[PDB]
């Protein structure tokens, strides 16, 4: 089980 | 005994050179993982990562380790305040965008002078914070565990 990184808002 | 000498640069705001100190689970071959040069390439709510971190303590696969940063000279300060101001103003964190292999992700967080520390990060497992601190920015840092 391998939770996905959060989404961002680039910068 | 710092864990690591580079760069932060965040493109358009501030580019400074940084040791980092162990505070929590930060062991020095951290040194492997990390590029000469961090860059920031986003900003996150602080919200959004404290869900993430309790799915990532969870999972049992990963180590969650925490740094404190520290600029290099006065010109370097200036920058880290800088960037400090950046994201505090923002009520956001940053996000690493150049991680290496064994690096998930790497956020960066101010922590204000008065701030009580990030409840998830709590409590601190090697040197951890002091109480009388300036405004800092902590590193932190998912790495791949097994």
């Amino acid at each position: 089980y391998s939770p996905t990184s959060p989404s961002y808002s680039p910068t | 005994n710092f864990i690591w000498k580079g760069f932060i640069n965040m493109p358009s705001v501030a580019k400074f050179v940084t040791k980092a100190y162990p505070v929590s689970g930060s062991p020095e071959y951290l040194t492997e993982d990390l590029p000469d040069s961090i860059q920031v390439g986003g900003r996150i709510s602080p919200q959004t990562v404290w869900d993430y971190v309790e799915k990532i303590k969870a999972s049992g696969t990963k180590e969650i380790c925490v740094v404190r940063f520290t600029p290099v000279t006065e010109e370097d300060q200036i920058s880290y305040t800088l960037l400090f101001a950046y994201f505090s103003s923002r009520k956001r964190y940053g996000v690493a965008a150049n991680n290496m292999k064994q690096v998930k992700d790497m956020y960066l967080i101010p922590l204000g002078a008065t701030d009580k520390i990030p409840h998830p990060l709590v409590p601190f497992d090697g040197p951890g914070l002091e109480l009388h601190r300036p405004n800092l920015l902590l590193g932190l840092i998912i790495r791949q565990k097994l």
